[PDB]
């Protein structure tokens, strides 16, 4: 059995956090998605020279069932606390996100990265070293990603199941 | 056939790569191509088609339009299609083969705007007026018949069955004492009834209007998706309400009586296939207050236990249970609306708007056949009701719920927890022990009915 990786999306809504995932998973030059298919969140990848499947849990949609948030949580390995760099709101967030999941894996070391997703030609509301601060703070990497042009999605991904594999 | 210029009419331009393309299979039952892509004009003269009409498409078209064409917009085009010039033999075969049906087509599809996108014209009243006008100016016998039709329509939505139920249960509380109603007092068979008719109403009253393009996650999901908003609330009111029940009971052996009822109330929904009461009781218990109390759940009954483990389950492997489940099951049911909005984002966001042919634009349609496809299977599930007799009283408990109270949700979220914390701190803490609160019988009634 080769080691399956069971990763969680959490961040706000309404600020495009799904295309992280969809990105992921979709091919380079396949700009089709059906969420209903099993392969839609299931991906086989190398990471390090080291195979392994990635589980994603994205409930994007579900924000206003907010008593969800603990269950969904607790089904993952790993965490993806995703902001957008156009909503400081988004970025205020992810305090209260990384607290829940802190409180719902009962520990202080979660494996867990900051993606900072650029969703738009909009104003840039929050700057690459806010983020970099932050991250820091709370002792985890800190990648930005693209929706439009795919820069970044692997990388965010990636980085997250390196921190699972050195906890 | 002859049919006039794209320069005088641009409904007659031929089909090419370059404004229409094809999906490789044919509607199942009717036999009709599946459009991929297309122009806007190539979209309306297959809404309007005159060798068949595609009744499919036009309840695909009129759900999802909105993102690429406005109402306004529609009619234009839809008053422009029926507007048609001539190009002897020829001329009796083009007014009896193209002209009538292609006529014909534009007043059903009017009909069925009128009939099931109403909000349309709630919401532009020149919409209406332009709708009224249009009408009023179309002659023929063939016609008189579904111009009536429409104009009876349009005035009805201007103006704005079964065998007996079972009987009413009750346990502590009798019938008009809201005073003492709470989850331990009222019947839990009662509890799970009156909550799948609420959750059941709700669901309901849920439109498509709601969820198209995705806008009860934009700024104004308040304006624009009330129904489901209230839904999602009441839900989320009651998980709340049940995580609060168990955790303000600091007696152990009260507080397992609380879980158990709960459980109880679970199987109940179980039984009238209310799945959204279903992960209500599951999202309740996995909370990160209540997912910690070791010590109640070691005095919970196994058969409890496994009731429990197996409502868990629905959700696991990306809810592949609950979507068996549902499949297998006939209405009435409560289904779980959150899937549905996971999907239909996803599907909007994951799908490009537009396809590009030989530089040209063709409007994406398949992303929106596939999210007409879930408001479709939403509203499968919303046309039966329940044989179950309301009980306002209870009904009105319910409805008025406030767990939360003046709170915010951090400030009570964090007072659940620490109240989780206390009754059961963490180790090696030992065990304190707490006075009881309730002065009634903890003895559930179980969830067989007493009459028959
Ligand atoms: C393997 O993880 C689980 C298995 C079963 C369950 S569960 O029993 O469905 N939920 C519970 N919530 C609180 C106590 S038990 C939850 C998690």
């Amino acid at each position: 059995h080769m080691t399956e990786y069971k990763l969680v999306v959490v961040g706000a809504g309404g600020v495009g956090k799904s295309a992280l995932t969809i990105q992921l998973i979709q091919n380079h030059f396949v700009d089709e998605y059906d969420p209903t298919i099993e392969d839609s969140y299931r991906k086989q990848v190398v990471i390090d020279g080291e195979t392994c499947l990635l589980d994603i849990l994205d409930t994007a949609g579900q924000e206003e069932y907010s008593a969800m948030r603990d269950q969904y949580m607790r089904t993952g390995e790993g965490f993806l606390c995703v902001f957008a760099i156009n909503n400081t709101k988004s970025f205020e967030d992810i305090h209260q996100y990384r607290e829940q999941i802190k409180r719902v894996k009962d520990s202080d070391d979660v494996p867990m990265v900051l993606v900072g997703n650029k969703c738009d030609l909009a104003a840039r509301t929050v700057e690459s070293r806010q983020a970099q601060d932050l991250a820091r703070s709370y002792g985890i990497p800190y990648i930005e990603t693209s929706a439009k042009t795919r820069q970044g999605v692997e990388d965010a991904f990636y980085t997250l199941v390196r921190e699972i594999r050195q906890h | 056939m002859r049919l006039p210029s794209a320069d005088v009419y641009r409904f007659a331009e031929p089909d090419s790569e370059e404004n229409i393309i094809f999906e490789e299979n044919m509607q199942p039952k009717a036999g009709i191509p599946i459009i991929k892509a297309g122009t806007v004009i190539k979209l309306i003269e297959r809404l309007t088609y005159h060798m068949y009409a595609d009744p499919n498409f036009v309840r695909t078209f009129l759900t999802t339009y909105r993102s690429f064409c406005k109402p306004q917009e529609l009619l234009s085009l839809i008053i422009e299609r029926f507007e048609i010039p001539e190009p002897s033999a020829e001329l009796k075969r083009f007014r009896k083969e193209y002209i009538q049906p292609v006529q014909l087509r534009v007043l059903n599809v009017c009909r069925h705007w009128v009939e099931h996108h109403f909000y349309d014209f709630e919401r532009d009243a020149y919409l209406l007026q332009r709708m009224e006008e249009f009408i009023g100016t179309v002659r023929g016998k063939a016609m008189k018949k579904w111009v009536e039709s429409i104009t009876k329509i349009i005035q009805r939505k201007k103006i704005a069955f079964q065998s007996s139920p079972p009987t009413v249960e009750w346990h502590i509380s009798r019938p008009g004492h809201i005073e003492t109603f709470d989850l331990l007092t009222l019947h839990p068979i009662e509890i799970a009834r009156q909550l799948t008719l609420l959750e059941s109403d709700l669901y309901r009253a849920v439109q498509p209007s709601e969820l198209v393009g995705s806008v009860w996650t934009k700024e104004d999901k308040e304006i624009n998706s009330p129904n489901l908003l209230k839904m999602i609330r009441h839900t989320t009111n009651l998980t709340l309400w049940f995580e609060k029940c168990i955790v303000e009971t600091e007696n152990l052996e009260e507080r397992v009586a609380v879980v158990s009822r709960i459980i109880e109330i679970l199987q109940v929904f179980q039984e009238l296939n209310n799945f959204n009461g279903v992960l209500e009781v599951v999202s309740a218990m996995n909370s990160s207050p209540v997912y910690r109390l070791d010590h109640t759940f070691e005095q919970i009954p196994s058969r409890q236990k496994k009731i429990l483990e197996e409502a868990h389950e629905l959700s696991e492997d990306h809810y592949k249970k609950y979507l068996a489940k549902l499949r297998s099951i006939n209405p009435p049911c409560v289904p779980f609306f959150g899937i549905y909005l996971t999907n239909i984002l996803k599907t909007e966001e994951g799908n490009p708007e537009v396809l590009k042919r030989h530089g040209k634009e063709l409007i994406n349609f398949s992303k929106r056949r596939k999210v007409a496809e879930i408001t479709g299977e939403i509203q499968q599930y919303q046309n039966q009701p329940y044989c179950l007799r309301v009980e306002s009283d209870i009904k009105r408990f319910f409805e008025n719920l406030n767990p939360m109270g003046n709170s915010m949700e951090k400030e009570f979220t964090d007072y659940l927890f620490n109240k989780s914390l206390e009754i059961e701190p963490r180790n090696p803490k030992p065990l304190p022990r707490f006075p009881k609160k309730y002065s009634y019988p903890l003895k559930s009634p179980g969830v067989r009915p007493s009459n028959p």
